[PDB]
RNA sequence: CAGCUGGGACUGAGUGAAAUGACGUAAGUCAAGGAUGCUGGCAUAAUGGUUAUAUGCCGCCCGUCUUGAAACACGGACCAAGGAGUCUAACGUCUAUGCGAGUGUUUGGGUAAACCAUACGCGUAAUGAAAGUGAGCGUAGGUUGGGGCCUCGCAAGAGGUGCACAAUCGACCGAUCCUGAUGUCUUCGGAUGGAUUUGAGUAAGAGCAUAGCUGUUGGGACCCGAAAGAUGGUGAACUAUGCC
RNA sequence: GGGCGAAAGACUAAUCGAACCAUCUAGUAGCUGGUUCCUGCCGAAGUUUCCCUCAGGAUAGCACGAAGCUCGUUUUAUGAG
RNA sequence: AUUGAACGUGGACAUUUGAAUGAGAGCUUUUAGUGGGCCAUUUUUGGUAAGCAGAACUGGCGAUGCGGGAUGAACCGAACG
RNA sequence: ACUCUACCGUCAGGGUGCCCUGACGAGUAGGCAGGCGUGGAGGUCGUGACGAAGCCUGACCGUAAGGUCGGGUCGAACGGC
RNA sequence: CAAACCAUGAAAGUGUGGCCUAUCGAUCCUUUAGCCUCGAAUUUGAGGCUAGAGGUGCCAGAAAAGUUACCACAGGGAUAAC
């Protein structure tokens, strides 16, 4: 196993966990190295259900694997995806929605601590 | 050499008893139970339907509950294969009564602080 | 195609040195009682038979589309190649499917969102028509 | 006690560091923490080297079967040629991955290894000896309420419509609640274990294609050792029998 | 599978109880034998439900490989020679 | 009738200060192996005439250094880069 | 073995570059990882007749795998990347 | 445990015929009764619950008998003379 930007960006992860974690540190980190399964794709209609109605859009989505566009995620539910892979659907619904579709590689630039914070598989 | 079934080798766990001979007293008869009474086992031919078998004999355990009424119910015990769960059928007559003396440990420490 | 592992323990392709034909069981294995094969206390082999086949299910079978009722309508409130009257889709309109093939009804499950569109299709599911009807609609013909 | 007596173990010496220490002193030592030199076994870039070789002591060498052969089991004069799991190809985990809730094709066109096209696929139907339906890639089972339609008969009552909606139960997601430590406050916020309650979705398998790999059914099919069938030729040159 | 017998399946190119030559054919062998780099991590088992089944193999016992987590010492009794 | 449970509600039942979580055992699952073993200790059914033959329990070898024993895997001491 | 202290093997945690450093390391099947390997090749410059592959012989690092340099000699072939 | 549900009993009452305590046959089939699924289409051919016929005794089941020495081939103390 070698995904040639995946293992860079756990010398990355551990570089900022061992300095100022984060709880979407810890476990997304042993998620860089596990199999196919393990990175999860999170589909938007349940990140339209979990982030929210039920669950707080205060905590925002650290999605382990890629990110596919289900439905067409509406003006009420929205988070702030940050993922491997997204897609041209992430690209717009989201930005539709009212959320940024960023990238793991920025969660190390924007707030590695965890201040309400969430994954989703 | 031998038929399994019903007398082989524990012969006893199938008698009834030489000194308790003749028909079974309104001792463990009327003695029904519920939730998490400690009873013991041990079998007769004098109680025909809703016999327990002789394997299952030897082990102690516990009423899970009484299941509707008082026919039908069942005992916790373990088989030695690993930890699994494992119980037996039986009706009340087969069932005994024993050690209601370790619960009681909490109820006697709790007498404690007040003692300042 | 480990030619290290393989040919330099020969183990590869055999096991262990006298397995020949009665390690795989032969080739195959038939129904009923044989010798030293792969078929003994099996549970796989019985009843045999591929295919769920009848008199109706062959030729002149015409098929249905691939047609649900909140799956055609999630495209619509973007959308507007559609017509309204309170909404009013048709059915090949959002939808490839039902463009050769013979019939077109509209389908299938989900606990219906108060949606009060009117489709315009050729028939009618059991499904749809009560769910539809329910949020105020009913199926249009084309 | 270093009176005396034997060793493992540590500090230090031109020039000349950094971090963690103690006691004592006009002195310093212990303790730390920074840094060897040649052969030796022997596969790929060494000291002046190959090597006849006294005397003495240790001292029983394999590929394979089996619990078990230096053994009096098989197998080399000696050297060179040839050769024993493999370029088919199906299925399933997984690596890598353009691109994903729609994507990715092919013949071929042709700007020729490019680029364009998108036919069409993608895990796929319960079940009643004989009296229907066609289920949203495929999507059912158990239990129950409401309602639409038809027939017989005295609307006394009997029978399907329960195909479907939906009510309602389940793997499970997500929320909720509580214990101790717990950032932060009598206010919010983070995580863990267990249990109750409650909301909701997907055949919960939540993408397809591809380079490639694995064990195996198939493929030159790991290499070697047989008795044996059908079909078409040629032998009465020798030889059993015939006849004159 | 015919030729042939006072018989012995004697006899037919040293092959005759079914001539010989060539092809399909590299027939096939449920059995036996042989079979090519190294180190490190690391490493069991000879047990079983069961079979028109026996030098085998579906399953189970025991440890392979890979990812994510998992004791008891002993105290009160209860059951059985 | 009553039994059984959960919630509402009162009481019994430990606290200061600094830092933070240990496994020697469970469960899930892909690409193999075994599926035929030896010996010593001890008791049983059984020929204590015999290694007749069967059932239970235990260690070492199988996959183990090195020392002891003239020669001898099992025993004694015992664990190996 | 016991025992002193150091050294060799994979991996963990603290903090990169990796270092401290725990517990264990007899070994056959078997799996994974890592390392050495031929023919060939997209590549291909570099080396060559003022002396290429080769033949033959010497030096010859040290992890088990077998490869660079140098000498006598060749008369055209072959590797940076 | 509850309903179905007849005759008995003052009632309580306890059992899906039995004192604990061996006692038989599948797929394949055969043929019959009970009656839920069908080719313009009114019928009907053909086809899937359940229960029963029938010494498959190895009780977990293929019509029915063999010397084998002219002789060939591959294996075996898996097995014997010894």
């Amino acid at each position: 196993s070698d995904n040639v930007y995946l293992k860079l960006l756990v010398k990355l992860y551990t570089f900022l966990a061992r300095r100022t974690d984060a709880p979407f540190n810890k476990v997304v980190l042993k998620a860089l190295f596990l199999s196919k399964i393990n990175r999860p794709p999170v589909s938007v209609s349940r990140i339209a259900r979990a982030l929210k109605q039920e669950g707080a859009a205060n905590k925002t989505v650290v999605v382990v694997g890629t990110v596919t566009d289900d439905a067409r995620i509406f003006e009420f539910p929205k988070t702030t995806v940050a993922a491997l892979r997204f897609t041209a659907g992430a690209r717009a619904k989201i930005v539709k929605a009212g959320g940024e579709c960023i990238t793991l590689d920025q969660l190390a630039v924007r707030a590695p601590k965890g201040q309400n914070t969430l994954i989703l598989r | 050499g031998k038929s399994h079934g019903y007398r082989s080798r524990t012969r006893y766990m199938f008698q009834r008893d030489f000194r308790k001979h003749g028909a079974v007293h309104l001792s463990t008869y009327l003695k029904v139970y519920k939730v998490g009474d400690i009873v013991d086992i041990k079998a007769n031919g004098s109680i025909q339907k809703g016999m327990p078998h002789k394997f299952y004999q030897g082990k102690t355990g516990v009423v899970y509950n009484v299941t509707k009424s008082s026919v039908g119910v069942i005992i916790n015990k373990m088989v030695g294969n690993r930890y699994l769960e494992k119980r037996l059928n039986l009706r009340v007559e087969h069932i005994k009564h024993s050690k209601a003396a370790a619960a009681a440990a909490a109820a006697a420490a709790a007498a404690a602080a007040a003692a300042a | 195609t480990k030619t290290r592992k393989h040919r330099g323990h020969v183990s590869a392709g055999k096991g262990r040195i006298g397995k020949h034909r009665k390690h795989p069981g032969g080739g195959m294995a038939g129904g009923e009682h044989h010798h030293r094969i792969n078929m003994d206390k099996y549970h796989p082999g019985y009843f045999g038979k591929v295919g769920m086949r009848y008199f109706h299910k062959q030729q002149a079978h015409f098929w249905k589309p691939v047609l649900n009722l909140d799956k055609l309508w999630t495209l619509i409130p973007e959308d507007k190649r559609d017509q309204y009257l309170k909404s009013a889709s048709k059915e090949t309109a959002p939808v490839i499917d039902t463009l050769a093939a013979g019939y077109g009804k509209i389908l299938g499950k989900g606990r219906i969102p108060n949606v009060p569109v009117i489709v315009k299709a050729r028939f009618v599911s059991k499904l749809a028509e009560e769910k539809i009807r329910a949020a105020g609609g009913v199926v249009e013909l084309i």
